[PDB]
């Protein structure tokens, strides 16, 4: 019962790293779920925050057991996770965003540790191997689109019903650019990506058909 | 807390009307206040400036004739939230005791008209001083209001220009309080158009230049009125 290694699947890899390559401003959050088997954390499904903070834990908690009964399989909050550009629980840190002026080559960090009352110590991480991406990590990093949009609709409504006509026209072209931002930096290269992915396995699908068909002779 | 904003238009204006005063000037500021949530901003905005005699407000006495300022400033009153000072060779921004009581009648006179409460009733010091061979001019200002606990406190003024404004996230937050009851020159102008994104920002701007160059000579003939009849009543004053 007592934690002693960290097992990080491949396809929520992806999902945090790519939700860390969203944007090298700010530190984006969300929540790690999985199951504590033998002293072994294993995340097998992840939750991206809108940004300590409560009630979405209790939202997560509730998610974690809708992702239990399909899974067929013990899922429960395990954590968080955070980013960090240009510089009881388990806490995953991804440092992106850090390259050199002259060498230029990129470095990306990633930190695992345990976290009790501010206080926290080094755990052993092995990013585990799987066989595709999972349905709910598809899904999982096609929310991530949702929820930018989800934010920007939000600060357009504070600011709707605008007396001035100038200010409503400056409020509509602010809304436009950032959707549009949007778009083409999150959900445009999300869906080239899912597209590429397809048409490239199929690829590999037909060079190992034909590979498969003449080992047999 | 407290902001003070006005453009450089305004501003210039200001300046431009003090430098051609023979000697000190006064005068009064005209604009609104708008109120924002956060706790809650108050933005008072500096939209125009008219100067008038202080002698044509006393009555004989140091006393601000309340009836003699009413018939000169008549029905622009609810739009004064403050007044300025304006003194020549002088590095010194300095409140007398003479500026703190014309302040605090100025105050209670239009507290009640303009919209806007007696606490952030506005004061401008201006002043112009000149090196000793006058290759050098400099130019001071501040605004300030009458605390409640009985103090003269600068407020933070912000010029809006083309590379900071008052209104910076990029959006416009709608206010929710305005103390201008006075119909806007320029919102009249769009109302005008009939207008039913990039195609209406370019019409606008259009349809204020054509405005623009119209207002040209009207602005003009306002001048050259004013000006002849400053020196017709300056004229009959020297006669007796």
């Amino acid at each position: 019962s007592s934690l002693q290694k960290v097992e990080l699947q491949t396809d929520v890899y992806m999902v945090c790293l790519q939700h860390a390559l969203s944007t090298e401003n700010f530190e984006v959050m969300g929540l790690l779920i999985g199951n504590f088997a033998c002293g072994i954390a294993k995340i097998s499904a992840v939750i991206i925050l809108r940004r300590i903070s409560s009630e979405q834990l209790l939202k997560a908690a509730a998610e974690a057991e809708r992702l239990t009964v399909e899974l067929n399989r013990p899922m429960r909050v395990l954590g968080w996770y955070q980013s960090q550009p240009h510089i009881s629980f388990v806490g995953l840190i991804f440092s992106v965003f850090s390259e050199g002026k002259e060498s230029k080559e990129h470095e990306i960090f990633l930190n695992c540790f345990q976290s009790d009352n501010g206080e926290a110590t080094e755990i052993p991480l092995e990013i585990v191997h799987t066989p595709d991406i999972s349905d709910r990590c598809l899904r999982t990093m096609t929310d991530l689109s949702k929820i930018l949009v989800q934010e920007e609709e939000d600060m357009a409504e504070a600011c709707k019903d605008h007396p001035d006509v100038l200010a409503s026209i400056h409020n509509n072209a602010v809304r436009t650019r950032a959707l549009i931002h949007i778009t083409d930096i999150i959900t445009k290269p999300l869906v080239q990506t899912f597209e590429k992915r397809i048409a490239l396995n199929k690829l590999r699908a037909t060079h190992l058909q034909r590979q498969l068909q003449e080992l047999q002779k | 807390d407290l902001l003070v904003t006005i453009s450089g238009a305004a501003l210039s204006l200001l300046f431009f009307e003090n430098v051609r005063s023979v000697g000190n000037q006064m005068g009064f500021l005209l604009g609104e206040a708008l109120e924002f949530i956060v706790t809650v901003k108050i933005h008072i905005n500096v939209e125009a400036i008219v100067t008038c005699p202080l002698a044509d407000l006393l009555h004989d006495t140091n006393h601000i004739n309340k009836e003699k300022l009413k018939d000169f400033v008549r029905d622009k009153s609810k739009q004064v939230i403050g007044w300025f000072c304006f003194r020549r060779n002088t590095t010194n921004l300095t409140l007398t005791l003479k500026d703190k009581l014309l302040h605090k009648q100025f105050a209670s006179h239009f507290s009640g008209v303009n919209g806007c409460k007696e606490d952030f009733f506005l004061t401008c010091l201006l002043n112009a001083s000149t090196s000793e061979t006058s290759g050098t001019h400099k130019f001071r200002h501040v605004f300030l209001r009458h605390n409640k606990r009985g103090m003269f406190e600068p407020i933070s003024l912000k010029i809006n220009n083309l590379g900071d404004d008052a209104s910076r996230s990029d959006y416009k937050p709608t206010p929710v309080r305005k103390s201008t009851r006075t119909p806007d020159s320029f919102t009249k102008l769009i109302e005008s158009l009939n207008l039913d994104g990039l195609d209406s920002a370019m019409l606008i701007q259009k349809a204020a230049e054509h405005h623009l160059m119209s207002l040209i000579p009207k602005v003009c003939e306002s001048d050259l009125e004013v000006a002849e009849l400053e020196k017709q009543v300056h004229e009959l004053k020297i006669k007796i």
